[PDB]
């Protein structure tokens, strides 16, 4: 009959606790379910329950307690993993199998922050030597503490940070791209903000 | 056990009536059309509990619906406007089976006021900095996609003609090339990193592949530019000595 998810965006460190709020209202006996959505467009069942018990385990290491006292079904996982980064949806149904219409919450986007161990931030300038005029800047290998600011110049475009995982080398690295069509601009000064004295060039 | 929607992305114009299909191989009574928006979660537009049946959802407004045969449910937009641009999600279920919903995988509909505004991306790869290679013994290629509209791209790397999901990451969102302009074009970047040795093996082929979803063969225009249809725009690179 109704659901809400307080907090629409949660960012937590790798290995830190995940909590994703859900609370419900129902004139009739309620049944709840959690879904998760990735870059892969459709939602998928994370967990549900029959009333065979109150603490429920889900897929991908998750858990939720049905506290009827509290009108809640909060989702938790003791220790966050990078692949938990996704969007999550709490739902309530009148059917105990969720067959007949579900009402969904507003969702909570979950963002995991990587743990960069031996950072060494640097700014590199790349090209495709046969790209005419054009070349790009790559700020990479910065701690998770670091944040990239928006641009202050019509021709200077700068992306946000993004993490990659070379699983073969148990190696993660953050990275952010910048470029401009203004030929009077170099990588040397593109990123100016939240930027460290220990940068290679 | 598939729920399959007729299209994954679609572009359409303001004022226009629009039709979306959904099909299911499970003999299911129930079908549901939702949309999904940022901060609003999922919101039920319309639903059907049997052939020929319908009931209004939480937000039926500007929407009509049709269930005709038991396996398919259609959503109809009465007259497109920008606030019907969204991700459209079909689902089915059966009243007897104990399995709940099966969802399809969605169609993204963007609506626009002016059809000459839609463009395909141009795509470039940038080669590792020798500095990076020297300092870190890894090699980060950058892939860049620019001049695209609407926000409909899927970018993937392929090493030696084989898709990779390791050492990669792409901007979760695009950014506005001309952020004042109401209908500004977009840019997206991606990154593929490998060991410097691998990059220094000219056997190895790296290809950035962008997939763009624009106009269909049905739609019309006579602008001098190529019809900005659905298409894959790539760029390539060879390992180095």
């Amino acid at each position: 009959q109704s659901v809400t998810q307080l907090g629409s965006h949660v960012s937590v460190s790798e290995g830190a606790l995940v909590l994703l709020r859900c609370n419900y209202s129902s004139s009739v006996p309620p049944y709840l379910f959690w879904y998760v959505q990735y870059p892969n467009q459709g939602l998928q069942l994370l967990l549900k329950y029959t009333s065979a018990a109150t603490l429920v385990k889900g897929i991908n290491g998750f858990e939720a307690e049905f506290k009827k006292s509290e009108t809640s079904f909060h989702l938790t996982k003791p220790s966050a993993h990078m692949s938990d980064a996704a969007e999550y949806f709490c739902a309530v149904s009148e059917s105990p199998f969720g067959n007949e219409k579900l009402t969904f919450g507003t969702g909570t986007r979950l963002t995991i922050i990587p743990n960069i161990q031996n950072p060494d931030p640097a700014v590199y300038q790349l090209r495709d030597s046969k790209s005419s005029d054009k070349s790009v800047c790559l700020f990479t290998d910065f701690d998770s503490q670091t944040n990239v600011s928006q641009s202050k110049d019509s021709d200077v475009y700068i992306t946000d940070k993004c993490v990659l995982d070379m699983r073969s080398m148990d190696f993660k690295s953050n990275s952010a791209v910048a470029w401009s069509n203004k030929s009077d601009f170099a990588c040397a000064n593109a990123f100016n903000n939240s930027i460290i004295p220990e940068d290679t060039f | 056990v598939k729920v399959t929607q007729s299209s994954r992305y679609l572009v359409k114009r303001t004022g226009e009536k629009v039709f979306l299909e959904c099909v299911q191989d499970m003999d299911h009574e129930n079908m549901f059309w939702y949309r999904q928006d940022p901060g609003l979660g999922l919101r039920l537009i319309y639903f059907s509990y049997d052939v020929k049946m319908k009931e209004k959802g939480d937000i039926p407004e500007g929407y009509s619906v049709s269930r005709e045969k038991k396996e398919r449910f259609s959503l109809i937009l009465e007259s497109a406007s920008t606030n019907q641009t969204s991700m459209y999600l079909c689902a089915s279920s059966s009243t007897g089976l104990p399995y709940g919903y099966t969802f399809g995988s969605g169609t993204r509909l963007t609506v626009v006021e002016d059809l000459n505004k839609v463009f395909p991306p141009e795509v470039a790869v940038f080669e590792p900095s020798e500095a990076e290679i020297s300092h870190t013994q890894k090699a980060t290629l950058v892939c860049l996609a620019t001049g695209f509209f609407p926000d409909h791209v899927e970018l993937s790397w392929w090493v030696n003609g084989k898709e990779v999901h390791s050492g990669v990451c792409t901007d979760p969102q695009p950014l506005k090339e001309q952020p004042a302009l109401n209908d500004s074009r977009y840019s997206l970047s991606s990154r593929l990193r490998v060991s410097a040795t691998f990059w220094q093996n000219p056997r190895n082929h790296f290809r950035c592949q962008v997939q763009f979803y624009g106009l269909s063969e049905n739609d019309e225009w006579t602008q001098d530019r190529a019809k900005p249809v659905t298409q894959i725009v790539s760029a390539e690179a060879w390992g180095r000595a």
